[PDB]
């Protein structure tokens, strides 16, 4: 496919701070890399002989549910280059690393995990990357790193919990601005396995209206996870920034 | 109707040929070749009745300023034997200075 | 959506989530027919009637006459879908939501929504016919 | 009397039949209790009216 | 009208080598195939 | 041939073993690898019997 | 010895008729530092001939 | 401490500040040829992969960076380029590889399809005419 | 009037045209088709279009 | 260090009884390097560790890829009768049941999964 050493050549893609990178036969994702040089997760990376320090790292959408919704088309992500982002379910840290290299030096990401092994995975790549603060705790329990975690823009939320509309909701009451945006990673078959995926969605969703949110969008990234959805909502607002 | 009709019915007619012995002339112009024709030539005289319309309608004290910047079709005394109605056209090649022209031998 | 072949809804699964309109809440208190029990009979299923905001808000704005319809749409045993817009319009509300998640069953008896919910793929449609109700467009029924 | 509106909000989902009696609690801010027609009794809090 | 005389440029012109004129078949061959492709699409999605 | 294959997918079980081993202990130990090389050793002498 | 070290880009510029490079590793000399532009140019000529010599 | 300044006071952005400074495409030949082959790639693999119908009036972006895949450390003897194939420019792959007598022969049938009966044809009927 | 083998039997009919009607159903929507191939990831394979959106807009 | 340890009271037979089933029905995968790949591909609806294997560090290591990746696992502290379960006259220490589009066994996994993720 894609093999090492092919020439390819990288576009800015419509969300800022995504390029896509199209060459061949295989048009790939790819993020602008904070430490060049190093991979993380063994990805493969793109050099580029600007006229050196400037990399990109290919962006496996299988593997990133977040890659996953934007190659499926999301209207938008929220996370401008800049832009304050807390994750929760950040295991092991590899979408933890490109959202980091999305939003950049000048802005933050705290990567919330709860599994320690994970935790040890999270507290190497922290040290390789600047920007990205790790927290160990469960994110149930959201008075353990009210203490770290100051006034975010973006919540992503990848935990596959049943409680998964409450860990949210008490995390946005919490740590979230006016008119906050969040994405949710829905997986139907650990929110009710016994439901069909639709009324699935629409149950989270209006579980999601009651803690507070509107939702925008909703997605079913189809062909790159089963009975998976992306939803992207605003929290206490209609639009997005302010 | 359309279920009221055999296959046998239905079957197409065969298309003859030109015969062998005038086989030299060229196809044989059947309807759907006519039809090409007749298009093809209403089609061209319906535009030069046009320009013979403008050519006759034409106002003979006109001005734009395209005269100005452009080489008229003139006559067949002024443009000579190498004579075509149209404007001749700029193939984009100029006068080049001698500069640029040294410049230009240089590299070679 | 997902869970969709060919205008063929497989997301509807007993418990059928049934949305009312107010026309047909009117004229199923008027047929004297009990509303669960008798979409229960109708689908041979469980559901769960949802009853909204703009349904609620059309009752209410219906004179004291209508009295006896308002207490059977506030039987407490139903969910309520809070609704997120202005006019409180119920069948833009109503097919604003079927448009978006589409896996309801419309409820209704006028033939303007009747129509402007066929032209959508996908909803059964659900309506009083004077001795039951009757489900129109339902393939497991 | 352009900026005259004065609605806010409808508390919850109301009853089934019609509210006959309602009280405030005199010593706190947001608790409120209201009584139905029916017998039935709900407890609301001023800041969540859901 | 077509010119006869060759100019300067046209002579001072550089011949070009086998990798570009590879190069140069090559695109020729796949922008004929494009528009081949094109057409034939366009024409099926007209019928329909 | 076919030894070189056989023994260096024998000899990648065994070194992810070693590796899983000494990463997800705390302080590792050594005699786990002593028997590890000891069976490395017996399948030597296996292939000399051939 | 004015174009010494440009070889790749010279003999590029000489087959495809592109103009030729201005200078060598005479532009890391120190003397050529102090001028700009088309002085530079011409400081890397006479230097170039004043070297040879 | 405190010195004399320097007073420097003597479009479209050069770098893309919120892309992390994309510099702007240098339309270099290569580049313009890379380009019409990335609009054109639903015609390198003939049939066997179609691609999203991308087709704006100008194929070339506004901003580019011409690339190269570096290395997975996971796939290194069938996903890595050996060092006879990999070529500069993503044309010279292209005709590096395979099925470019495919492309050759696809052409060659266009053009029988096109020369049909444009003028030769009428050459050939009109010397069959006048003989 | 003439006929086919698939008009001629009723089964094969049924599996034909659910093949065919498979089909199309790829070409509208997506289906998930198994995840990443045993190779690994090789890209995109089919085109990466930048301003498309295709979430249901709630 | 295995703490999602399941419990002596039939949690860990109807497990056992679920691997036997799908071993049966061929959606399943034997060995610690194929639920190590079935997990990496996605291909994993559920995994089950031996609790008793020696040392540890094996169905430790499946637990960090199966964290990351989110999938359900579980310990089972008996090997033997895992590979007795299995079928295969060996012992096995891991095993990753698949999921497919159509069966009454996604339905006893939908049931058993909800079990061990309140086990979680
Ligand atoms: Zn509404």
């Amino acid at each position: 496919g894609a093999k090492a050493g092919k020439k390819v050549i990288v576009e800015p893609h419509r969300h800022k701070g995504v390029f896509v990178a199209r060459g061949g036969k295989e048009d790939l994702l790819c993020t602008a890399n904070l430490v060049p040089g190093e991979s993380v997760y063994g990805e493969k990376r793109i050099s580029v002989e600007t006229p050196t320090k400037t990399e990109y790292r290919i962006w496996n959408p299988f593997r990133s549910k977040l890659a996953a919704g934007i190659l499926g088309g999301l209207e938008t992500i929220y996370m401008k280059p800049g832009s304050k982002v807390l994750y929760l379910g950040a295991a092991s840290g590899t979408s933890v690393s490109h959202v980091a290299d999305i939003v950049g030096p000048t802005g933050a990401v705290y990567a919330v995990e709860f599994s320690h092994r994970s935790g040890r995975d999270l507290i190497n790549m922290a040290t390789r990357r600047t920007n990205v603060i790790p927290i160990v705790e469960d994110a149930r329990k959201p008075m353990a790193y009210r203490m770290l975690v100051p006034m975010v823009d973006v919540i992503f939320a990848d935990v596959a919990q049943p409680d998964q509309a409450r860990i949210v909701g008490i995390n946005a009451r919490l740590f979230l601005k006016q008119g906050g945006g969040l994405l949710i990673s829905i997986k139907a078959s650990c929110i009710d396995s016994t439901a069909p995926p639709e009324q699935v969605f629409a149950s989270e969703v209006q579980k999601l209206r009651e803690d507070k949110f509107f939702p925008k969008e909703q997605l079913t990234l189809e062909p790159y996870e089963r009975d998976h959805a992306m939803v992207s909502c605003v929290y206490l607002q209609k639009e997005f920034e302010g | 109707m359309s279920s009221l009709r055999h296959a046998i019915q239905r079957r197409a007619h065969k298309e003859r040929a030109q015969p062998l012995e005038r086989q030299r002339l060229g196809i044989l112009e059947k309807k759907k070749d006519y039809r090409l024709r007749a298009r093809d030539y209403k089609k061209k005289q319906a535009v030069l009745k046009s320009l013979r319309q403008k050519a006759a309608e034409r106002n003979e004290d006109e001005f734009y300023f395209g005269m100005m910047s452009r080489k008229g079709p003139g006559s067949a005394l002024t443009r000579g034997k190498g004579f075509t109605g149209t404007v001749d056209g700029d193939r984009g090649n100029k006068a080049l200075s001698v500069e640029t022209v040294r410049l230009l031998k240089t590299q070679d | 959506p997902s869970s969709m072949f060919f205008e063929h809804n497989e997301a509807l699964v007993p418990p059928y989530n049934v949305l009312v309109d107010t026309n047909f809440l009117s004229r199923t208190v008027g047929a004297k027919l009990p509303l669960l029990e008798s979409a229960m009979d109708c689908l041979y299923a469980s559901v769960n009637i949802i009853i909204t905001s703009c349904v609620m808000a059309e009752l209410e704005k219906l004179g004291p006459r209508y009295r006896v319809a308002l207490m059977i749409a506030r039987d407490e045993r139903w969910q309520r879908l809070t609704c997120d817009h202005k006019g409180t319009y119920a069948d833009d509300c109503i097919v604003d939501r079927v448009q978006k998640h589409r896996i309801y069953i419309v409820a209704t008896n006028d033939r303007d929504l009747k129509r402007r919910i066929r032209k959508i793929p996908g909803v059964p449609i659900m309506s009083v016919q004077k001795g039951k109700y009757a489900i129109e467009r339902l393939p497991g029924a | 009397r352009m900026f005259a509106k004065p609605f806010l909000g409808q508390l919850g989902n109301g009853h089934v039949q019609g509210v006959y009696s309602m009280c405030k609690d005199k010593n706190s801010l947001n608790c409120i209790a209201s009584g139905s027609g029916d017998g039935v009794v709900k407890v609301w809090d001023l800041t969540t009216r859901d | 009208k077509p010119q006869k005389k060759e100019t300067y440029m046209q002579k001072r012109a550089v011949v070009v080598g086998r990798e570009e004129r590879k190069l140069r078949d090559l695109m020729q061959k796949l922008t004929t195939i494009r528009k081949e492709k094109i057409a034939k699409r366009k024409a099926k999605k007209e019928a329909q | 041939p076919k030894v070189k294959g056989r023994i260096s997918r024998y000899l990648a079980n065994k070194c992810s073993i070693a590796s899983r081993i000494d990463n997800f202990s705390e302080k590792p130990t050594r005699h786990f690898g002593e028997v590890l090389r000891q069976q490395l050793e017996q399948r030597l002498e296996w292939y000399a019997k051939g | 010895i004015q174009i010494l070290g440009a070889e790749k880009a010279l003999f590029r510029a000489l087959k495809t008729k592109h103009a030729t490079p201005k200078y060598g590793i005479i532009y890391h000399a120190s003397l050529v530092g102090q001028a700009s532009g088309p002085n530079k140019g011409k400081i890397a000529r006479q230097l170039a001939a004043k070297i040879a010599l | 401490e405190l010195s004399v300044r320097v007073p420097q006071l003597p479009g479209p952005p050069d770098t893309l500040s919120d892309w992390y400074n994309i510099p702007r495409t240098n339309l270099t030949p290569e580049l313009k040829r890379d380009l019409q082959l990335l609009r054109m790639r639903d015609v390198v693999a003939m049939g066997k992969q179609f691609f999203k119908k991308d087709n704006r009036k100008d194929f070339v972006p506004e901003y580019c960076q011409v690339g190269t895949i570096i290395a997975g450390a996971t796939d290194g003897v069938s996903g890595r380029l050996t060092r006879k194939e990999r070529k500069r420019t993503i044309v010279e792959e292209v005709l590096s590889s395979d099925s470019v007598s495919k492309y050759k022969r696809k052409y060659h049938e266009i053009q029988e399809h096109k020369k049909s009966g444009r003028k030769g044809y009428y050459k050939k009927l009109m010397a069959a005419r006048k003989r | 009037p003439n006929r086919k083998k698939e008009q001629r039997n009723p089964r094969v009919k049924k599996r034909k045209k659910y093949e065919e009607k498979q089909k199309k159903l790829r070409s509208v929507k997506a289906v998930y088709k198994g995840g990443e191939g045993p190779g690994g990831y090789q890209g995109e394979l089919s085109g990466i279009k930048t301003n498309l959106v295709k979430s249901v807009k709630l | 260090a295995a703490w999602p340890k399941a419990e002596d009271p039939a949690l860990v037979q109807e497990l056992l009884d679920c691997v036997q089933q799908a071993s049966h029905y061929r959606q399943l995968k034997k060995g610690a390097n194929e639920t190590t790949k079935s997990v990496n591909r996605g291909t994993s609806e559920l995994v089950i560790l031996a609790a008793d294997t020696q040392p540890l560090s094996i169905v430790l290591h499946i637990p960090l890829i199966c964290e990351e990746k989110n999938v359900p696992y579980v310990y089972v502290p008996s090997k033997v009768a895992l590979g007795r379960a299995c079928g295969v006259s060996r012992a096995v220490i891991a095993v990753s049941l698949t999921s497919n589009e159509a069966s009454d066994l996604n339905s006893k996994i939908r049931a058993l999964r909800d079990k061990v993720e309140r086990l979680a």
